[PDB]
């Protein structure tokens, strides 16, 4: 009864077409990521697969509820009511969310208006490979994302300190390669519509020549 | 008229019902009882390190808000009623691409008991990743897992338990088995808790134990290797004078062994380390080569 | 463009005998043939539309047999009031008509 | 006048209609009769161990809520009305993937009758799993089936049956496969028990005999021809060692 | 349901004339109007047709240029206009409807044209 | 303001409109006039016995419930208006899988005339099954049909007809022909009636006549077979002493002939009967065998 | 083999709509992409595309941006498999010419 009243009050007179602080200042989003597994790195198409939990955090003044509850832990039902950033991956050939048994989405609204929204993703990203001096070659395939319709004056992304977290790496489907490490980056890219803040993550992979060795050499 | 009583009951259940809030959101932890009936254990694709499986996924919990009194103790309802009430949001950690079947209507059922207990079953196909260690290929066995748990609810809100004795909770149909070159020895289940940056979650695990069948690899790979080696030693019995005959024996045998190596290596996925079959092919290749060198020395 | 040849140009018999008319199309017309009868000092009347369909208000005596190019009209048990011309026409393309068949006695 | 009367009757029927409750919700089981018109069978593959068949799937039950007695003619409705009526939740146990054809509109049909009977048609393509025994391949007979069952309704709620027992399924004889022959087919009715209850089931099964001509021309003949070369090797003189050895090696390679 | 064609007429050679085919019981916009000529003791000959909804017309190659066909959608009639009439044009002209697989279901009473 | 009169007209049209009832549901028959413009005749797959085709499917009928008077005579509305009115449920009897293109918006246009006439066009790709008899392969011609009618509306309720003369109602674009190894000679349309359990329906039929091109096969198989036969003949002129050379002729001719015989069969689907190509290959193989027999005799 | 090519692009369209003009806000406000379902947008289509989709992660890759004078921007990230019939007579020394027809 209490939580129902809180959720009803939050959504009365709420416009999800308008970003928080629309006419005031840019919305700052603290993106975070957990890397479940990096799939095969093929070469016939110069791409690789990755499976991640993507988390985004921002502040929404319109969702400040005053009560004894510290946090509202909600499922995917409420995702479609509040404003959500339109983040897409710039260098992804194809991506998809998961919908079994129900949409793999989460939403947690804190007392001070903070919102945390996470979802499970499977991305096929294109990383051009320097096909000279292979299989002796070593690369670093990137993963880039940014807002689609909001330029730098509206949405700003920012990595946390411990954003990217990787799993065991023993069960990963990297046969030819191995996971050396990763980096991260942020820049500004000028497009026809405007200037966008582009975030990047680099996965450094070292190659293993065993398979081609045995097969051909 | 006759059914208006049931319509009134169903309208009473839903009015003033919030499906954004889990049962007992104030004073307890929602316990969800899981149960899997495997109608068919689909094929295993070692190239992708994944397997397919069709299941009836059954879940049961208690909702105080759905109590009622009527001529029937259990309401065997349509599956579109399930979108109005709270249902657990389970997901498969290692799942890759699952599908919830929708022919000719959604393959779901919902049943409400007068005391408020719900049974929610659904039919779905899961493509799950099964890591494989092919050191003993083709004499190898595997334990393909299937993990699931709650997205968005930590251990303090939703917990998972097996409906029956954990040994009898996952059941495989006797008729249904679509394995071509594997054998399902058995299954074992386990439960645990996983720490995460977003909280602690309850993870339910199942292992399907597989053993490979060797006959195909025998006939396709080993028998030709044995025959070619036998031919290589047959080469010795010819007269030394007939040099061309021995030369062609040697060349053709070496070539057959090379082509069989490149052919046998393509079956299994590309992997850095070497398999047992690879050692067998290598040793047979060594024998053929030594035989040819012996002829050259003679 | 498409020529429709009606045979026979004329033929006759006594009342009650089966009578058959044949019309053949130079090219392919897929059941878009029609049969009309024109009484003296009158406009044509549609008898069979499509290859075989019988127009409303027509006796069951008339029947049409269809094909790609070879069509026939049979009048089972001809009465004594069926003494008019008979025209086969195709509508697969811009309409054309046959030379007509005269029925007497 | 009929248009207005039909509109009034249709609005009257759907008014206060509870789609969540099956016909005779508290009463005895509702009976559903099924026809199938097989339109084609395709891609009977051993690699995937399945086959594909298109069909017109039809069901027929009686819903007393939909009975009208003021418009003396059975009326066909736009297929979209099927989203406002109760229809059984039939499903095919052994299918892999299937769809209802959707061009130019969803190939679905609703046809009411004054007494209350509802006729419900669908054009469905489904890939069904058929585990094949290849011990006698390519001289083997296969037995592929379709497993029709109710999901959420037990035998206390719904009962299935073939409508027109022998004539329930049509169009099997006209089917033509490239390398197969439909020896015969059978219609089976039974009940299956799960942990949740017993459910009505119907099975449609085909017995397929594989044609061997393709294999005779493809595989069997070349091998018999190759053995001829070995006998030719026997004919050649003993002196020509190189020739005879080349003959043998070429036979093995082919 | 009925096509009320013009009455009989007499025209001197070398002149031009026009014929009317009034239609009742339906709207000409829904169908194609046809014009057919039948010289005495010969088979029917197709002159041309008009699609009243947009005035599109197609003519038999023989009569190309000779005849012009138009429709008065408001008054619900079709018109045939013959020009440069000769002594071989004397015949009976018919007005025909279309429907049910392009069959010319309905016909007019027929109009007689006589050239001296 | 200037847009408000049209909004009033559109609102007047829809109110009191039941899209579940076809026009003239009581007395007359809805007569739908159809038409096709083929933007491209896609590839023909002999292995699956099917062809692809892209069309602008046009349908027109009359609905007295949609008469209006206003400043303009024809209304050119979006493709979301067609979902509010009744439209015929046409489908392709022999289709395998079709798509109604949806990028960037649904490819549909609806146009309403002041007298109630509707024009309803839509762009879609069809994969239709085309039975083939391959006895004369590759010197064969086919007629691939495309049949469409109504689902659920018998002949007593809905009847189809071609918009223009039947010979001009299916138009093929001059520049659209994606056929690689085929030629499209022409098409013919017929209209018939089909009997079924649910009732008696109207079917519109179209045949596309195709003739296969033999250029590829001549270079691929026929010339190689002729050259193998000639090489096999060459053996006669060799000197009797050089037995190994003639044995090599025999073995290589037979091996390459077997490879060619295998290659030829994969070009077409598995069929019990024997194609013309197979007869030619068999006769050439018989000629090689006869050359060897003559060798043995001499 | 398929006689087609694939390409991803950022497809953008600009048109002026009197009904969407405002004068009390001096900025070119950008709306959530779900508002595109409540406005009018042209029914552009690619005549020679075999299959195409609009990328949908994390949300439909779609843009709307009004302007005070009424101008509307409408962006989409599309992947389309257009058809391109090739002449292979000079293969592999051939030059191809692949198009993309955009029509209303
Ligand atoms: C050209 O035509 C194309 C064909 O039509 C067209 O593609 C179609 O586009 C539409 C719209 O973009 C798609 O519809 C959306 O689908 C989203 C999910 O998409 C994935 O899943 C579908 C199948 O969806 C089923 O499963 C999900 C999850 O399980 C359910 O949520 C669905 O309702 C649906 O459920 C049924 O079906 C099951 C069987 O499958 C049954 O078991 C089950 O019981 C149900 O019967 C797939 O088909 C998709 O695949 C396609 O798309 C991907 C995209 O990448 C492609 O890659 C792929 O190749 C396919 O093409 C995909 O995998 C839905 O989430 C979405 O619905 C939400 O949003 C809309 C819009 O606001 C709402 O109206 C709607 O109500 C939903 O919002 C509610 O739910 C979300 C949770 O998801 C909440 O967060 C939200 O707050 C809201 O909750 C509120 O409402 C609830 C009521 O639903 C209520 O319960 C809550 O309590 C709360 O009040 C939308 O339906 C459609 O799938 C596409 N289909 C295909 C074949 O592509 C294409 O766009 C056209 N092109 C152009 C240019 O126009
Ligand atoms: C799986 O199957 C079920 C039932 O066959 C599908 O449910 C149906 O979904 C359609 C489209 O989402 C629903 O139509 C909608 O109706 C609302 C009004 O209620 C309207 O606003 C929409 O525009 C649309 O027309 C339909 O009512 C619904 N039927 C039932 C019984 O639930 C489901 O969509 C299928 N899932 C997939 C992925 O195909
Ligand atoms: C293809 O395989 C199916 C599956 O085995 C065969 O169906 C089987 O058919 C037999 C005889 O028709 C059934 O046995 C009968 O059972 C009834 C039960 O009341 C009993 O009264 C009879 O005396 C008889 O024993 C059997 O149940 C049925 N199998 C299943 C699983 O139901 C089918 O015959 C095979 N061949 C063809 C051409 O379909
Ligand atoms: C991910 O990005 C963050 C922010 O850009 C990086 O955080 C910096 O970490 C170094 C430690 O090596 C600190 O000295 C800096 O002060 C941090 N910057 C900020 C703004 O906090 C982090 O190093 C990146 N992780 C990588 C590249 O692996
Ligand atoms: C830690 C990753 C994660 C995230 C995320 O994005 O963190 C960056 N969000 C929501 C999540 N729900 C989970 C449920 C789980 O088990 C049932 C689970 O298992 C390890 C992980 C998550 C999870
Ligand atoms: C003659 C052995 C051989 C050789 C060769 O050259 O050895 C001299 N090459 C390839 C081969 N593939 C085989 C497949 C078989 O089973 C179906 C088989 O069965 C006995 C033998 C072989 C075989
Ligand atoms: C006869 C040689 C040959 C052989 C063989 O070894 O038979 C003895 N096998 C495969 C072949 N494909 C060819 C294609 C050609 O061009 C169209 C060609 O030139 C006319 C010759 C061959 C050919
Ligand atoms: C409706 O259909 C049924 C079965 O097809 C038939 O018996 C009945 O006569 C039909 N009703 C009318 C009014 O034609
Ligand atoms: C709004 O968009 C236009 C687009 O050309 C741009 O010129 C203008 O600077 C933008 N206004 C603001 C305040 O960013």
């Amino acid at each position: 009864g209490d939580v129902t009243v809180i959720l009803n009050n939050l959504l009365e007179g709420y416009d999800n077409k308008l970003r928080p602080d629309i006419g005031v200042k840019p919305t700052l989003i603290h993106t975070d990521m957990y890397v479940n597994s990096i799939g095969p790195v093929n070469a016939i198409n110069m791409e690789y697969t990755i499976d991640i939990f993507f988390a985004q955090t921002w502040y929404d003044r319109r969702l400040k509820f005053n009560s004894t509850i510290k946090v509202l832990r909600l499922n995917s039902n409420m995702v479609g009511k509040i404003w959500i950033p339109d983040t897409f991956f710039r260098n992804s050939k194809k991506a998809d969310a998961h919908w079994i048994t129900t949409p793999n989405r989460m939403l947690r609204i804190w007392n001070d208006g903070r919102v945390l929204y996470t979802l499970r993703l499977t991305i096929d990203a294109e990383c051009q490979l320097q096909l000279h001096n292979f299989p002796m070659d070593e690369h670093s395939c990137p993963l880039e994302f940014s807002s689609y319709g909001y330029p730098r004056e509206e949405i700003v992304y920012q990595w946390k300190r411990s954003s990217v977290e990787v799993g065991d790496t023993r069960s990963w489907r990297l046969y030819q390669f191995s996971f050396v490490g990763l980096r991260n980056t942020t820049e500004v890219v000028k497009t026809t519509s405007g200037d966008y803040v582009v975030m990047s993550v680099y996965f450094d992979l070292s190659r293993r020549m065993g398979y081609f060795t045995i097969q051909t050499y | 008229d006759n059914t208006t009583v049931f319509t009134r009951i169903l309208d009473r259940l839903l009015d003033g019902y919030d499906n954004r809030l889990r049962p007992g959101l104030g004073e307890r932890v929602t316990e969800v009882k899981t149960d899997i009936f495997v109608t068919s254990f689909g094929p295993v694709s070692d190239h992708d390190m994944e397997y397919t499986i069709d299941v009836f996924f059954r879940q049961s919990w208690k909702d105080e808000r759905l109590k009622f009194k009527g001529p029937m103790t259990v309401l065997r309802l349509n599956n579109l009623m399930a979108s109005k009430i709270w249902t657990p949001d389970t997901f498969f950690h290692n799942g890759k691409k699952s599908v919830a079947h929708n022919m000719t209507m959604p393959n779901k059922l919902l049943r409400i008991t007068e005391d408020g207990t719900l049974l929610y079953t659904m039919r779905l196909t899961v493509r799950a990743e099964c890591p494989m260690h092919l050191e003993d290929f083709p004499m190898d066995a595997h334990a393909c897992p299937l993990k699931f748990g709650s997205y968005a609810y930590t251990r303090a809100e939703v917990v998972y338990e097996w409906t029956r004795e954990p040994a009898r909770s996952v059941v495989v149909a006797e008729d249904g088995s679509r394995l071509n070159q594997y054998d399902l020895l058995g299954q074992t289940v386990d439960s645990g808790i996983v720490q995460s940056s977003t909280g602690e979650y309850v993870v339910m695990t199942t292992h399907f134990h597989l053993k490979r069948k060797i006959g195909y690899f025998v006939i396709q790979t080993y028998l030709p290797c044995i025959m070619t080696v036998i031919l290589s030693q047959v080469s010795f019995w010819l007269n030394r004078e007939s040099v061309p005959a021995r030369t062609v024996f040697g060349v053709t045998t070496v070539l057959t062994m090379t082509t069989l190596s490149i052919s046998a290596r393509n079956s299994l996925p590309k992997v850095a380390y070497a398999t047992a079959m690879d050692w067998f092919i290598a040793v047979c290749y060594a024998f053929v080569f030594s035989a040819l060198i012996e002829f050259a020395t003679v | 463009n498409i020529v429709m040849t009606q045979s026979p140009k004329s033929m006759s018999m006594s009342v009650g005998e089966r009578v058959t008319l044949s019309c053949k199309a130079s090219e392919y017309v897929g059941t878009y043939v029609s049969w009309y009868q024109q009484k003296p000092e009158q406009s044509p009347k549609l008898l069979i539309y499509g290859a075989s369909n019988r127009y409303t208000g027509v006796p069951d005596r008339f029947t049409g047999s269809g094909s790609a190019t070879d069509f026939t009209l049979t009048i089972g048990s001809v009465q004594a009031e069926d003494l008019a011309d008979y025209h086969c026409g195709q509508s697969y393309s811009y309409p054309t008509f046959g030379a007509g068949t005269k029925l007497e006695l | 006048s009929n248009m207005s009367l039909v509109k009034e009757t249709v609005d009257r029927l759907l008014k206060g209609y509870d789609i969540r409750l099956r016909p005779d919700f508290g009463g005895p089981p509702v009976a559903v009769g099924m026809n199938i018109d097989i339109a084609s069978i395709d891609m009977v593959s051993e690699v995937n161990m399945d086959y594909t068949l298109t069909m017109y799937f039809q069901q027929a039950w009686r819903d007393k809520r939909l009975s009208y007695n003021v418009i003396p003619l059975n009326l066909t409705l736009d297929n979209r009305v099927a989203d406002q009526l109760w229809v059984p939740d039939t499903y095919f146990l052994n299918d892999k993937k299937s769809f209802v054809h959707g061009v130019t509109v969803k190939n679905r049909m609703i046809r009411l009758h004054p007494d209350g009977t509802v006729l419900y048609g669908l054009r469905i393509t489904t890939t069904a799993a058929c585990m094949m025994d290849l011990r006698r391949y390519p001289l083997d007979e296969q037995n592929c089936t379709l497993e029709i069952e109710s999901y959420g309704y037990t035998t206390d709620d719904i009962e299935f049956y073939w409508r027109g027992d022998d004539n329930a399924v049509t169009g099997v004889t006209k089917i033509e496969l490239p390398q197969f022959s439909i020896v015969d087919y059978k219609l089976i009715t039974k009940k299956v028990v799960f942990s949740t209850g017993s459910y009505p089931r119907l099975s449609l099964s085909f017995k397929l005999k594989r044609n061997i001509g393709y294999f005779i021309l493809q595989t069997y003949m070349p091998s018999i021809l190759i053995t001829i070369l070995s006998w030719v090797s026997f004919w050649i003189n003993y002196d020509a060692s190189a020739a005879r050895v080349a003959l043998g090696i070429t036979t093995v390679l082919t | 349901v009925q096509l009320q064609q013009s009455g009989a007429e007499l025209v001197k050679p070398g002149a031009s004339v026009k014929l009317s085919c009034t239609a009742s019981g339906f709207n000409i916009k829904d169908t194609y109007m046809y014009w057919v000529k039948q010289r005495p003791e010969q088979g029917l000959e197709w002159i041309g047709r008009i699609d009243p909804a947009n005035g599109d017309t197609k003519y038999d190659p023989k009569f190309q240029g000779k005849a012009t066909i138009t429709t008065d959608t408001f008054s619900n009639t079709a018109y045939l206009q013959l020009s440069s009439l000769t002594s071989e044009d004397t015949a009976v002209y018919y007005c025909a409807r279309k429907g049910l697989r392009w069959a010319m279901d309905y016909w007019g009473q027929g109009t007689s044209v006589t050239v001296s």
